[PDB]
C-alpha cells in the first residue's frame, strides 16, 4: 500500500519532475528569450535614439 | 458522444493522427500511426493475443511487436492500416460515429493526389461520413496562428513543405518540397549513438531514440560553438533513462542529430537546408510580397519545438536578406498542434460551410471531386 | 587539327552548348552547360576522383555529383565554371588554342550588358584570342533560316526574347522579353508528375525530368482538344524508362508542361504566353513593316521542337491578326542547332571581316568595348 | 628475417584473427580471438601449465579450458586479451616485433569509436609500433575483390555491416548494419541439434558445433524445393565424427540454420534477412547510382562460405529489384580471407603512406586521434 502509494507519489515526483523540467525549459526558453529581449529592448533602446538621432539629423 | 453534427478533424501524419472535434482548440488524444505485429511464436494457452495491435495499443505491448507506420513523407501507402488507426480513433477513444459528422483531413499541398483521393474515398465509402474536406497544411498553421500571410515552415516528423502564403493566396512557383524530417533526423542519431557504444536497431529500440531524441534534443543558435564546447566538456551531456535500468548519456550527439534539419548532408541529402529553403520561398516571390514573406516566417508541426531553432531561423534567413528587410518568426505555442487546431477553425468558419463534400457530391462527381472542391 | 584559323563558334545557352568552327555546318560537339561536383566524403585510397567534372564529364559521373548550371535565365554568373566549360570545349573536343583563332560568342541585346563585355573578356584575358565578336542570336537565326526579314522566336531553357528585323535592321521596341522558358516548364513538369505519384527533386532526378520532357513532350495544336482527350483517354499516354529500371507513364502532363507557354500562370509568371508576345511584336512594328514580319515568323533556339507548336503560333498569331493578312511559320529542321548555324555564317562573312574587336582595340578601350563594336 | 621494413596486417574479428605483411600474398597465420582459461584443480606438480592459453594454444588445450572471445559484434571489449593474442601472433608466428613496423587494424564504420581506439592504443603504448592505421572492412573487401563500386556484404562472425559505395565513395546513410552473424547461426544449429538428440552447451561443444557448422552446412539457392527432398529422404543428410568417436548427422537443419541468413526471426532479430539489407543500402543511393550497385553486389567475409549463396542472394535480390535491371553477384575463392587481402593491398599502396598515423601524432594527440585520421 505504502509502496502503491510510493509508486504513485514517485510518479507524482516523475510527473512533477516532468513538470519541472518542462518549467524549467519554458524557463530557459523564456529566461533565454528574456535576455535576447533584455539585448533587443536595450539595442532598441539604443536604435530608439539611433533613429531619433537619424531624424535629429 | 457529441450533441452537436459537428465536423470531426483528424491531422494523418507519418508519426501520430490528432484527433478530435471541430470547435475545441485541441485533439482529444494523439494516436501514433502504429500498427504493431507480434513477432514471436505464442508457448502458452488462453492468453487472447490478436495478430495486430493499433496506436497506443502498439506501443503499450511492443516489447514483442514489430512496429510500422503506414505513412511515408506525408503519403498514406498503407491503407489498411489506417482503416484500424481511423476505426480505432472514432471508434474506441473519440466516440465518435462518422456516419452523422462532416470529416477534415489535412495533407501537404504537394503530396501526389492519390493520397487526397483516397482518403476522400475512406470517409465516404468505408466510415460513410455525410461530407468531406482535406486541407492543407500551411493553410491549418496560418489559421490556427492568426495569420493570412507567411512562409510556412512544417519540419515534420514527415516531410517539410515550405509554402509561401500572401493575402491567403498560394504563391507555387516559390515552393521547396523536401525530403527531410524528424524520421530521418532519429536514424542519423541512431547512428551516432552507436558510436558511443549504443546500437539502436530494433523496434524498441528505435522507439527509445525517438524519445531520445524528444526530450534530450536542440538545434543550437550557434552550432559551431555548441559543437566546440560539448566535444570538449561533460558540462554538455545529458542523461536518459532507457527502460531496463540502465541509461545513455548524450554529448554533442545532442545537437548534431536536429543539425541535420539545417545541414541534409548528414543524411545524404542533396539540400539547400530549412532556412535556405525558406529562404528561398521568400526570395522567389514577387518584390512587394517578399517583406510581408520576411516579417512571417511562420512555424508549423513539431521539431520548431527544439531549443534555438525560433532564433536559429529567424538570424540564417536575416543573413541571407537585405538590408532594411525586418525579419521575423511566429513562433505559438499552437507549436506541434496548430495543423489539428487550424483544421477545427476551418471546417467551422461560416465561409467554408460550402467548401465541404457532400456525399451526394462525392458520388454523382467520383473521387476525382478532391481535385475541384478541395484543392 | 582545323587545318585553317577560322573563327571559333560557341552558342553558350542555359542549357546546353554548341561547339565548332566557322565554315562548317553543324558543332563538332554539344557540352551541357554543366560543372559537376563530388557530395560525399571519399572512402577508398587511390581511387582518382576529380574535384570538378566539366560538361559530358559531369553528366557521365553525376551519379555522386551536384550538377550546377553556370547560367541563370540567360546570364553568366558562374565564371569559374564557364572558363572550365571553354577550356574543355576548346582544349579537349575541338582541339584548339584559341590564341590562334578569333571567337564569336552569342546573346540576346537584352541581356545584362555585363554578360557580353565578360564574354568579350575571358576570350580575351583567359584564353588570348586574337578577336571577339559577341553576336545577337535572333541575327544567328535569321542567317540560317535563309532571311533578312521576320520575327524571331527563340524561348529557350532561360528566358524568351520576341524580336522583330526587318531588311536585317532591329525593331527594338518591338522586343518582348518575358521570363518564360524550359527551366520553368520542366519545374512544372516536376510538380505534376509528382502529383501523380513520382516525385523527382535531387539533380539525378532533375536531369531525368528534363530528359521526360525532350523525350515526351508536345503541344498540340488544339490545347482545348488535346486537353479533353488526355482527360477522357489513355490513347494519349507514353512511357518513360529510367536509370534504375523504374517505368513512368505520363498522360497529360505531357503537354501541360509545354502548355505553360500559353499559360505562363503554371508558373507564377505574368504573361499571357508567347503567342501574345510573338503577335505583339509584331503590331508594335509600323504596318509597312507588319506584312513581312506576319509572313516570315521563323523559329530558332529549341522548345520549337514539338510538334504543333509551328502551327499552333501560325493559328494563334492569324486568329490575334487582321483579316486578310498571310500569316506564315518558318520552323526548319536545322532548330535548336540553327543559332550555331547562324554563328558560323556570320563569323565568315567577308561582310562581316571588320566587325571583330582585336587584342589591341580591347585592351586600349577596355570591356565596354563590345558595347560599341559587337551590340 | 624478412626483407623490407613493411607494414603488418590484422584481421581482428569476433571469430578468427588473420595475420600477416603487408605485401605478402596472406597471412601467415591465422588464430581463433580466443584467450583459454582453465577451469580445473590441478594434482600433479611441474606440469608446466599456463594461467591463460592464446589463439591456437586455446584451442589445442581446450579439454579443460573454457574459451572466451575479446571481441564480439566487431568491437574489443577486452583490451588485455587483445593485447594478449597481438604479442603471440607478431612475435611468435610472424616473427616480428611492431616496434618497427607500422600496423594496419580493421573495423566496420558502425562500431562503436572505442573499437578503433583501443586497437590504436595498444599497438602504440604496449607495442611502440611507429604508426598505425585502422581500415574498413568493406573498402579491403572492394580492393581484394577487383572493385570501387558495389554493395559490401561482408557477413562476418559477430555483425554483418551492409554498405553502398561508388566510385570509391560512401554512401553511409544507405548503411543497412544487419545484427545477425556466423556466431548466431552457431548457436542457432546448437539448438536444433538439441531436437535431434545431440545437446551440446559447454566451450569443447561449442566449437565442435562451430566445426560442424562450417563442413556440413550449406545456404541452397532454393531452400523450399531444397526442403522437399531434405525433408523427405536420408540422402540428404551428411555425417559428422565427433572427437570422442560418436557421430551426428543433419538433415533439412543443413540449410535451414544458413538459411537465418534469409529469415533472421529464426534467432529473435527483427530483419527480413541480408538480400533485403543489399536491397535497400542500393534503394537509398540515388537512382544514377543504383544501376551500379544493383550490377555489383559483392560478397566478403566468412559465412559466404555456404553452397548456393551466390545464387540464393542473386535471386533474392532480382525478386526485390525493378525488371529489364541486371542484378549480378561478385563472390571470389578470397572468401573470408578477402579482408585480409584487401589489408595487405591497401597498407602497401603508394597512395596510402598519407594515411598512416605516426607515433610522434599519436603522441602529441592521443589515442582520440584515430577518430580523425583514419576515416
Amino acid at each position: 500500500i505504502i509502496e502503491s502509494d510510493l509508486e504513485r507519489a514517485e510518479e507524482r515526483a516523475e510527473l512533477s519532475e516532468g513538470k519541472c523540467a518542462e518549467l524549467e525549459e519554458e524557463l530557459k526558453t523564456v529566461t533565454n528569450n528574456l535576455k535576447s529581449l533584455e539585448a533587443q529592448a536595450e539595442k532598441y533602446s539604443q536604435k530608439e535614439d539611433r533613429y531619433e538621432e537619424e531624424i535629429k539629423v | 458522444d457529441e450533441d452537436e453534427t459537428t465536423a470531426l478533424v483528424c491531422d494523418n501524419g507519418s508519426g501520430l493522427v490528432k484527433a478530435g472535434f471541430a470547435g475545441d482548440d485541441a485533439p482529444r488524444a494523439v494516436f501514433p500511426s502504429i500498427v504493431g505485429r507480434p513477432r514471436h511464436q505464442g508457448v502458452m494457452v488462453g492468453m487472447g493475443q490478436k495478430d495486430s495491435y493499433v496506436g497506443d495499443e502498439a506501443q503499450s505491448k511492443r516489447g514483442i511487436l514489430t512496429l510500422k507506420y503506414p505513412i511515408e513523407h506525408g503519403i498514406i501507402t498503407n491503407w489498411d492500416d489506417m482503416e484500424k488507426i481511423w476505426h480505432h480513433t472514432f471508434y474506441n477513444e473519440l466516440r465518435v460515429a462518422p456516419e452523422e459528422h462532416p470529416t477534415l483531413l489535412t495533407e501537404a499541398p504537394l503530396n501526389p493526389k492519390a493520397n487526397r483521393e483516397k482518403m476522400t474515398q475512406i470517409m465516404f465509402e468505408t466510415f460513410n461520413v455525410p461530407a468531406m474536406y482535406v486541407a492543407i497544411q500551411a493553410v491549418l498553421s496560418l489559421y490556427a496562428s492568426g495569420r493570412t500571410t507567411g512562409i510556412v515552415l512544417d519540419s515534420g516528423d514527415g516531410v517539410t513543405h515550405n509554402v509561401p502564403i500572401y493575402e491567403g493566396y498560394a504563391l507555387p512557383h516559390a515552393i521547396m518540397r523536401l525530403d527531410l524530417a524528424g524520421r530521418d533526423l532519429t536514424d542519423y542519431l541512431m547512428k551516432i549513438l552507436t558510436e558511443r557504444g549504443y546500437s539502436f536497431v530494433t523496434t524498441a529500440e528505435r522507439e527509445i531514440v525517438r524519445d531520445i531524441k524528444e526530450k534530450l534534443c536542440y538545434v543550437a543558435l550557434d552550432f559551431e560553438n555548441e559543437m566546440a564546447t560539448a566535444a570538449s566538456s561533460s558540462s554538455l551531456e545529458k542523461s536518459y533513462e532507457l527502460p531496463d535500468g540502465q541509461v545513455i548519456t548524450i554529448g554533442n550527439e545532442r545537437f548534431r542529430c536536429p543539425e541535420t534539419l539545417f545541414q541534409p548532408s548528414f543524411i545524404g541529402m542533396e539540400s539547400a537546408g530549412i532556412h535556405e529553403t525558406t529562404y528561398n520561398s521568400i526570395m522567389k516571390c514577387d518584390i512587394d510580397i517578399r517583406k510581408d514573406l520576411y516579417a512571417n516566417n511562420v512555424m508549423s508541426g513539431g521539431t520548431t519545438m527544439y531549443p534555438g531553432i525560433a532564433d536559429r531561423m529567424q538570424k540564417e534567413i536575416t543573413a541571407l536578406a537585405p538590408s532594411t528587410m525586418k525579419i521575423k518568426i511566429i513562433a505559438p505555442p499552437e507549436r506541434k498542434y496548430s495543423v489539428w487546431i487550424g483544421g477545427s477553425i476551418l471546417a467551422s468558419l461560416s465561409t467554408f460551410q460550402q467548401m465541404w463534400i457532400t456525399k451526394q457530391e462525392y458520388d454523382e462527381a467520383g473521387p476525382s471531386i478532391v481535385h475541384r472542391k478541395c484543392f
